[PDB]
C-alpha cells in the first residue's frame, strides 16, 4: 500500500530511499530512467499554478469548473506516497492549515486531500454548499473505497474529487435529485466492471473556517448491492430531505 | 423499576396533562405540594425528606399555559427546569414547529429527557400526549419522536392523540397538519390512540346529561381512560397486563396499530341509584356504538383484537360468562382468523373520582380497546377535507414560505391511500 | 517458640493488619489494654506466636509498623486497639511516596530502611526460634510496592533460613483508583518471585462481589473486605497456636503446596459465609463447608477457577469434626471434578483439622489454592503495561529518581517469564 | 508538616484571595479577626495567644486594592508587613511588571518568602494566583517565578490563572500580555488551571439562577475549587491526595501540565428540593460540557488523565459504579494510551457555604480535573488575536519604549505555536 510521509518538509532520508526503492521496483524497466533522473544535473523547473480567486461577475457553475480545471492542472498524484499526512477526525482548523500550506507548495494531490483541497476553496461562499460522500466497493477478488465532494449549490447537485480514473471525479451542476447522481457514479463505476457494495454520505460542512468541528462521514451509510434501488432512492430522497432542512443532528 | 415518562406537547396535550397529573396526585395520595402526608414508583421520584417529584416534561412553544401552569395550584410539584417555554407559537403552522421554531428548543428537552432516563432503573416506555390540528403538537411531536426514535431504540412510544372531528373545527388547516403528523405517528409509535371532541360531548350530553360542557370534562374522561391503561404497573390483580403484553394481542400486523379505546360506566351521580352496574351490563355497554370515544360506526366494522381491562370488584367467572354472551350476538362481527380476540386483565383497585368531577363513585370499571377496521371511515372523511383544499392548493404559500417544500402534501396523500388500503385488505 | 515477626506498610497494608490484629486479640482473648481476661488455657499456651510478655504480666503483639506519610501512624493509634503496640515500634517518614515505585525504593525509602531493619533486627534477636516474617502490603502503589520489595529484599539476604509471606492486594482492572498501577505492580512482583516463599494475592473487586453475592450487604466499606482478610490471616496459621488432630505449620504448608521454586502465588477463600436474613436455612456441616469452598463465587482473586487445573489445595479446617467425613468429601470432590485437576499429581489435597473454631461460628474452614488460572490475573496487568510503556506516558516521574529506561523492559519480561511458567502446566 | 504558601498578586488574584480567605476562615471556625474561639496548620501560623496568621503574600504596584483589603473587614487577620504596595501600576503593560517598575519591588517580596518558606517545617508548594491579561499579573508573575525557580529548584508551584474569554473581554492589548505570559506559565511552575470569566457567567446564569452576577460570584466558585484541591491536606478520609501524588498522576509527559477544573453540584436553595444529588448525579454532572469553566466544547477532544476529589457523604462503591456507568459512554471519548484513567479521592468534611452568598448547603461534592486535549482550542483563538494585532505593529511601542526588545514577540509567537503542536501530536492513535 501507498505510505505516507510524517517528517513535515523537507522529505527525510528513510522515506526518501523507501519511495525510490518502491518505484525502482514497481517500474518494470527500473534502474534506467530512476538513475537518469537521480542523476539529472538541469531538469525543467515547473511552474507555480495560480490560485483563482472569486468573482461576483462570473457564474457558479464556472466557478466549480475552475476549481476542477486547477485540480486537473495540479497532476494527480499516482507516485504511490502521500505527501502530507490527514487525519479523520481531526478538528476542521488542522485541515485548513494543511490545506493552506498545501497550496502554498503545490505538489502532487490524492482524493482524500483533493476533496480537503476542494473543501478549502469553496469555503468562502455561504450560497454554495458542499458535502462528502464515500463508496467501499469490490473487483477483482479485493476490497477499494473512493471518495469525492457533492455540492447543492442553486438547487443541483454536482461532485468534484479525483481519480487516476476519468469520469469518476468530476459531474455538473446538472442533477435534480442526489438519487441520480449516485446511480450515475454507480453506472460509470459499473464501466470499468467494479462492483458497489457500501455507499456513505456525511455532513455539510460548516462555512467557519477556524472551528473544531469534526467532519462527519457515516451519518448515512446502506449497503447498495443488496437492495433494489427503488428503497435505495426512496431512502436517500428521504436522507436529502433531512439534510438540506438542516434537521439531522 | 417499571416506570414511564410522560411527555406533553402543545396546549391540548399540556392540558390533559393538568387532569392526568391531578387524577395520579389523588390516587397515589400525594398532596399538590408533593408531601406524601411503593406504588408511585412507575410515575414519581422520591427525592430526600419525602418529596415526590413527577416523572414528566411538559413542552410548549408559547409561554401562555405552561406559564398558567407555572402560576397555578400546581407550582410546587414540578420540578422548575421540566417546565420549557419558547417565545412564539408554531402559529398552526406544521413547518414553523418541524423546522423553523422547533429547531432552537430541541436540545434543551432532550437533554432533560437524557436526565430523567438515567434516573430510571428500569424503563417500560414513553408517553407522549399532543394534537394532530395544532402546528405545535404536529411539527413539534414530529421531530421529538424522530430524536427519541434515534436515541431509545428499544422503548415502546405510546401516543395519546385528539383526532379532528367530523363537524366540529376550531381550525381552517387542520387536514394539512394532520396528514403531515401522520407519517411520524405512523413510522415511530407504537400504539397511537385517536381521540374526537364531538364523540366526547354526545357521551357528557347523552350518558352525564351535562347540557353544556367544556373541555374540562373531556380531559378528565381521557385522563381516566390513561390511569386505567397503566394500573396494571402500579397495582396488583389477578390477571396483570404490562405494557409489551398490551402491545402483543394487539397489533397483528406492524402498521396495524390504531384501536380506539373506550370506558364504562359513565353516568351521573344520580342516575347510579337506579342502576344495577353488573359486571354484564357494563360490559354490554362497552360495545354499543353510543359509547366510542371516535365518531366511528363500529357496526360497518369487524374487531380485529380486542383487550377488556376491569378493575375493581370483579372475578373472572362473570368476566367470561360477559365475553360467552358477547361473541354469540350478531351484531359483534369478528374476523374469521382470529378465533380468540379477547385479552383479560383485572385489578382490585377500583377507579378514583376528582372532588370537583361530575362522576359516580362507581365499584367497578373496564377500559375496552379495540383494533377494529371502521376506524378507516373516521380517515377517509377527513382525506376527502385535504381533496377540497389543496386542488386549489390554499394557504400553501405559508408552508412553503417557512422552509417546507411542496411535494411532502403529496407524499403524505399517498402514504394515507397506502394506509387506508392496508385497513381494508385485512378483515376480507 | 516458632514465632513470627509481622510487618505493614503502606495505608492499605496498615488496615488490614490492624482488622488482622483486632481478630486475633479476640480470638486469643486480650484486652485493648493488652491484659489477658480469657477462660480456657489453651488460649496462653502458644500465645508468644505472636506476642511478647512484658512486665505487669501484659501482652504485646509483635508488630513493626512503616509508612512514609505520618497519618496513618495517627489513624492506627488512635483507632481501637491502637494501644497495644509498642510506640518505638512505629516508623514514620517526611511525606508519602506519592505513587512512586522510585520514590519508595531509591530516594526517600533508603534513608527510612535502616530504622526498619534495626527495628526488625532487634524484634527477631529478642526471640529463640523465629519461624518466619508476615507483610501486608499493595502492588498497586509506592509505599507499599516499593518499601516493602526492598523491604522483603534486604531481610532474606539477612536471614537466608526463614520464611516469608506477604498478602498482597493485587490490583484489578474493574475497580481502579490510581493511574500509574501498571508500572508499580510489574516492578513489585519482579522482586516478589524471587525473594518470597508464599503469596496470597488479594483482590478488591472479588472481596467486593463476595459482599454483594453472599453477605448481601446494603453498603460494604473497607472494614468488612479488611475483616473478610482478617479471616483468611487468622485461619492460615492457626495450628501454629492451637492442637489438633492432624495439624500443619507453615512449612509444611510450603512443602505441599509448592511443586516448583517459581510457583507459590496462591489465591485463598473461607467458609461459612452466610448473609444475616439466611441463618437458618442452613445445616452448618462438613458438606456444606466443603461445596462452598470449591465454590467458583467464593475466591477472594478475581479469577475464574474454570480455566485451570489446581496444581495443589489444602484446607485447613477449624471445630470439632470426624474426620473420615473429611477425607471421604476431599476425596470425592476431586473424583467428581477430575476435568479441573492435574493428572501428574496424585494427590491434590492436604487436609488439616484443629479443634478450636471461629469465636462464633460452630466450625469453619479456610481453602488455601494453587490454581494455575492466576495467570488471568498476572495477564491482564501485562496488557496495561504494555498500552502505556509503548508511549513511555508517565514515565519522566520515575526516571527523575535515577531510575533507568532497562528495568521496565526487565521487569515485562521476567513478568512475560513467570505467566509462561504457570501455563506451560496446563 | 504538610504546608504551601499562597502569593496573591494584581487586581483579580488579591480579588480572588480575599474569598479564599473568608473561606478558609469560614471552615476552620476563624474569626474575622484572626482569633480562634491541628487541621489549620496548612494555612494558618499560630504565635501564642491564639492569634492565626494566614500564610499569605498580598503583592500589587498599584496601592488601591491592596489598601481596600487593608480598610476592609480583614484588617486584624494578615500581619502588616505582608500586605506590599508600589508606587505606580503597571497599566496593562507586560514591559513595566517585568523590567521597570517590577525590578524596585522583588527584592522586597522576595526575602519576604524567604521568611515565610523558613518558619514551616515541611513545605509541599506554592499557591499563585495571578491573571494573564494584566500587566502586573503577567510581568510580575514572570520575574517572581523565575526567581524562585532558580531559587527552590524541587517545590511545586501551582498556577490559579484567569485566561480571556474569546468573545467577553476587556482590554485591547490582552492577546500581547497572555502569549509573552506562556513563557513563563511553562516550564516554571507544575500546574496552572486556567479559568475563564464567560464560562462562570454562563454557569451563575443557567444553574444558580442569576441573571445580574458581579465578580464576587465568580470568585466564590473558584474559591470552592481552589479549597476542594486543599482538601485531602487538612482532613482525612478513605483515600487521600496531597500535591505531589495527582501530579504524577495527571501530568503524563513533562510538557503538558494544563489540566481544566470542573465543580458539581452548583444549585441555587430553591431547585434543591426537587432534587436528589446522589453520587451518580453529580459525577455525571461533571462530564457534560455545559459545567466546564473554560470556553471549550470537551466533546471535541479526548481525556488523557482525570480526576474526581470527592467529598463529604461518600462511599467508594459508589464511586466506582459511576466510573463504570462513565466508561460505558461512548460519548466520552479517552485516549488509548491510557487504560486507567480515574484518580479516585474521597474526603469527609463537607463543602461550606459562605452566608452572605447564593449556594445550596448540599451534602456531597465532587471536583473534577482534567488533562484533556480540549483546551487547545482556548488558546488558538488567542493565537488569531494575536495574529490579527502584530501583523500592523500596533501597540508595539509602548512595549518596546520600556526596554523590552522586538524579537521576544515573535519567540513566544513560536513557543506557544510548538506548545500547541506538542499538545496535539499526543493523543493521535496507538
Ligand atoms: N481492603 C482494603 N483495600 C484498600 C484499602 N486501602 C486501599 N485499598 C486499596 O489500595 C489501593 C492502593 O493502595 P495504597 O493507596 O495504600 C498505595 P500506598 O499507600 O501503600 O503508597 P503511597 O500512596 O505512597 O502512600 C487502592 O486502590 C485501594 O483500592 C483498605 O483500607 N482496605
Ligand atoms: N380535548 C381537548 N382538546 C383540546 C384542548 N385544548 C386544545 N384542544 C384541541 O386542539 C386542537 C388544536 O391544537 P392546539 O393544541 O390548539 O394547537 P397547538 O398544539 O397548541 O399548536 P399551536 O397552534 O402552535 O399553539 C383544537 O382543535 C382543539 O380541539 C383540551 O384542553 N382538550
Ligand atoms: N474572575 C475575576 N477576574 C477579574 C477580576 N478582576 C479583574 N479580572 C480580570 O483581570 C483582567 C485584567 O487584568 P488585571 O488582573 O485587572 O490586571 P492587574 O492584575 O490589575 O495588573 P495592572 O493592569 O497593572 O493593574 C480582566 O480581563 C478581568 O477578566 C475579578 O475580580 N475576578
Ligand atoms: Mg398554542
Ligand atoms: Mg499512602
Ligand atoms: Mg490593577
Amino acid at each position: 500500500l501507498f505510505h505516507v510521509n510524517k517528517s513535515g518538509f523537507p522529505i527525510d532520508s528513510h522515506t526518501w530511499e523507501r519511495m525510490w526503492m518502491h518505484v525502482a521496483k514497481v517500474h518494470p524497466k527500473g534502474g534506467e530512467m530512476v538513475g537518469a533522473i537521480r542523476n539529472a544535473a538541469f531538469l525543467a523547473k515547473p511552474s507555480i499554478p495560480q490560485v483563482p480567486n472569486y468573482r461576483l461577475s462570473m457564474t457558479i457553475p464556472d466557478w466549480l469548473q475552475a476549481i476542477q480545471n486547477y485540480m486537473k492542472t495540479l497532476q494527480y498524484n499516482h507516485t504511490g506516497t502521500q505527501f502530507f499526512e490527514i487525519r479523520k477526525m481531526r478538528p476542521l482548523s488542522g485541515l485548513m492549515e494543511t490545506a493552506k500550506e498545501m497550496t502554498r507548495e503545490s505538489l502532487p494531490i490524492k482524493a482524500l486531500e483533493a476533496v480537503i483541497l476542494g473543501i478549502y476553496l469553496t469555503n468562502g461562499q455561504p450560497s454554495i454548499e458542499r458535502f462528502p460522500i464515500s463508496f467501499k466497493t469490490y473487483f477483482s477478488g479485493n476490497y477499494f473505497h473512493h471518495v469525492v465532494l457533492g455540492i447543492y449549490c442553486n438547487g443541483r447537485y454536482g461532485s468534484l474529487g479525483m481519480s487516476r480514473r476519468a469520469e469518476l471525479m468530476d459531474k455538473p451542476l446538472t442533477f435534480r435529485t442526489l438519487s441520480d447522481l449516485i446511480f450515475d457514479f454507480e453506472d460509470s463505476y459499473k464501466k470499468y466492471l467494479h462492483t458497489v457494495k457500501k455507499v456513505k454520505i456525511g455532513l455539510y460542512v460548516p462555512h467557519e473556517p477556524h472551528s473544531f468541528q469534526p467532519i462527519e462521514w457515516k451519518q448515512l451509510v446502506l449497503n447498495v448491492s443488496k437492495m433494489l434501488r427503488a428503497d435505495i432512492r426512496k431512502e436517500l430522497e428521504k436522507y436529502a430531505r433531512d439534510m438540506r432542512m438542516k434537521i439531522l443532528k | 423499576m417499571r416506570e414511564c415518562i410522560s411527555i406533553h406537547v402543545g396546549q391540548a396535550g399540556v392540558q390533559i396533562g393538568n387532569a392526568c397529573w391531578e387524577l395520579y396526585c389523588l390516587e397515589h395520595g400525594i398532596q399538590p405540594d408533593g408531601q406524601m402526608p411503593d406504588s408511585f414508583n412507575t410515575f414519581f421520584s422520591e427525592t430526600g425528606a419525602g418529596k415526590h417529584v413527577p416523572r414528566a416534561v411538559f413542552v410548549d412553544l408559547e409561554p401562555t399555559v405552561i406559564d398558567e401552569v407555572r402560576t397555578g395550584t400546581y407550582r410546587q410539584l414540578f420540578h422548575p427546569e421540566q417546565l420549557i417555554t419558547g417565545k412564539e407559537d408554531a402559529a398552526n403552522n406544521y413547518a414553523r414547529g418541524h423546522y423553523t421554531i422547533g429547531k432552537e428548543i430541541i436540545d434543551l428537552v432532550l437533554d432533560r429527557i437524557r436526565k430523567l432516563a438515567d434516573q430510571c432503573t428500569g424503563l417500560q416506555g414513553f408517553l407522549v400526549f399532543h394534537s394532530f390540528g395544532g402546528g405545535t403538537g404536529s411539527g413539534f411531536t414530529s421531530l421529538l419522536m424522530e430524536r427519541l426514535s434515534v436515541d431509545y431504540g428499544k422503548k415502546s412510544k405510546l401516543e395519546f392523540s385528539i383526532y379532528p372531528a367530523p363537524q366540529v373545527s376550531t381550525a381552517v388547516v387542520e387536514p394539512y397538519n394532520s396528514i403531515l403528523t401522520t407519517h411520524t405517528t405512523l413510522e415511530h409509535s407504537d400504539c397511537a390512540f385517536m381521540v374526537d371532541n364531538e364523540a366526547i360531548y354526545d357521551i357528557c350530553r347523552r350518558n352525564l346529561d351535562i347540557e353544556r360542557p367544556t373541555y374540562t370534562n373531556l380531559n378528565r374522561l381521557i385522563s381516566q381512560i390513561v390511569s386505567s391503561i397503566t394500573a396494571s404497573l402500579r397495582f396488583d390483580g389477578a390477571l396483570n397486563v404490562d405494557l409489551t403484553e398490551f402491545q402483543t394481542n394487539l397489533v397483528p400486523y406492524p402498521r396495524i396499530h390504531f384501536p380506539l379505546a373506550t370506558y364504562a360506566p359513565v353516568i351521573s351521580a344520580e342516575k347510579a341509584y337506579h342502576e344495577q352496574l353488573s359486571v354484564a351490563e357494563i360490559t354490554n355497554a362497552c360495545f354499543e356504538p353510543a359509547n366510542q370515544m371516535v365518531k366511528c360506526d363500529p357496526r360497518h366494522g369487524k374487531y380485529m383484537a380486542c383487550c377488556l381491562l376491569y378493575r375493581g370488584d370483579v372475578v373472572p367467572k362473570d368476566v367470561n360468562a360477559a365475553i360467552a354472551t358477547i361473541k354469540t350476538k350478531r351484531s359483534i362481527q369478528f374476523v374469521d382468523w382470529c378465533p380468540t380476540g379477547f385479552k383479560v386483565g383485572i385489578n382490585y383497585q377500583p377507579p378514583t373520582v376528582v372532588p370537583g368531577g361530575d362522576l359516580a363513585k362507581v365499584q367497578r370499571a373496564v377500559c375496552m380497546l379495540s383494533n377494529t377496521t371502521a376506524i378507516a371511515e373516521a380517515w377517509a372523511r377527513l382525506d376527502h377535507k385535504f381533496d377540497l383544499m389543496y386542488a386549489k392548493r390554499a394557504f400553501v404559500h405559508w408552508y412553503v414560505g417557512e422552509g417546507m417544500e411542496e411535494g411532502e402534501f403529496s407524499e403524505a396523500r399517498e402514504d394515507m391511500a397506502a394506509l387506508e388500503k392496508d385497513y381494508e385488505e385485512v378483515g376480507v | 517458640m516458632r514465632e513470627i515477626v509481622h510487618i505493614q506498610a503502606g495505608q492499605c497494608g496498615n488496615q488490614i493488619g490492624a482488622k488482622f490484629w483486632e481478630v486475633i486479640s479476640d480470638e486469643h482473648g486480650i484486652d485493648p489494654t493488652g491484659s489477658y481476661h480469657g477462660d480456657s488455657d489453651l488460649q496462653l499456651e502458644r500465645i508468644n506466636v505472636y506476642y511478647n510478655e512484658a512486665a505487669g504480666n501484659k501482652y504485646v503483639p509483635r508488630a513493626i509498623l512503616v509508612d512514609l506519610e505520618p497519618g496513618t501512624m495517627d489513624s492506627v493509634r488512635s483507632g481501637p486497639f491502637g494501644q497495644i503496640f509498642r510506640p518505638d515500634n512505629f516508623v514514620f517518614g517526611q511525606s508519602g511516596a506519592g505513587n512512586n515505585w522510585a520514590k519508595g525504593h531509591y530516594t526517600e525509602g533508603a534513608e527510612l530502611v535502616d530504622s526498619v531493619l534495626d527495628v526488625v533486627r532487634k524484634e527477631s534477636e529478642s526471640c529463640d526460634c523465629l519461624q518466619g516474617f508476615q507483610l501486608t502490603h499493595s502492588l498497586g502503589g509506592g509505599t507499599g510496592s516499593g518499601m516493602g520489595t526492598l523491604l522483603i529484599s534486604k531481610i532474606r539476604e539477612e536471614y537466608p533460613d526463614r520464611i516469608m509471606n506477604t498478602f498482597s492486594v493485587v490490583p484489578s482492572p474493574k475497580v481502579s483508583d490510581t493511574v500509574v498501577e501498571p508500572y508499580n505492580a510489574t516492578l513489585s512482583v519482579h522482586q516478589l518471585v524471587e525473594n518470597t516463599d508464599e503469596t496470597y494475592c488479594i483482590d478488591n473487586e472479588a472481596l467486593y462481589d463476595i459482599c454483594f453475592r453472599t453477605l448481601k450487604l446494603t453498603t460494604p466499606t473497607y472494614g468488612d473486605l479488611n475483616h473478610l482478610v482478617s479471616a483468611t490471616m487468622s485461619g492460615v496459621t492457626t495450628c501454629l497456636r492451637f492442637p489438633g488432630q492432624l495439624n500443619a505449620d507453615l512449612r509444611k504448608l510450603a512443602v505441599n503446596m509448592v511443586p516448583f521454586p517459581r510457583l507459590h502465588f496462591f489465591m485463598p477463600g473461607f467458609a461459612p459465609l452466610t448473609s444475616r436474613g439466611s441463618q437458618q436455612y442452613r445445616a452448618l456441616t462438613v458438606p456444606e463447608l466443603t461445596q462452598q469452598m470449591f465454590d467458583a463465587k467464593n475466591m477472594m482473586a478475581a479469577c475464574d477457577p474454570r480455566h485451570g487445573r489446581y496444581l495443589t489445595v489444602a484446607a485447613v479446617f477449624r471445630g470439632r469434626m470426624s474426620m473420615k467425613e473429611v477425607d471421604e468429601q476431599m476425596l470425592n470432590v476431586q473424583n467428581k471434578n477430575s476435568s479441573y485437576f492435574v493428572e501428574w499429581i496424585p494427590n491434590n489435597v492436604k487436609t488439616a483439622v484443629c479443634d478450636i473454631p471461629p469465636r462464633g461460628l460452630k466450625m469453619s474452614a479456610t481453602f488455601i489454592g494453587n490454581s494455575t488460572a492466576i495467570q488471568e490475573l498476572f495477564k491482564r496487568i501485562s496488557e496495561q503495561f504494555t498500552a502505556m510503556f509503548r508511549r513511555k506516558a508517565f514515565l519522566h516521574w520515575y526516571t527523575g529518581e535515577g531510575m533507568d529506561e532497562m528495568e521496565f523492559t526487565e521487569a515485562e519480561s521476567n513478568m512475560n517469564d513467570l505467566v509462561s511458567e504457570y501455563q506451560q502446566y496446563q
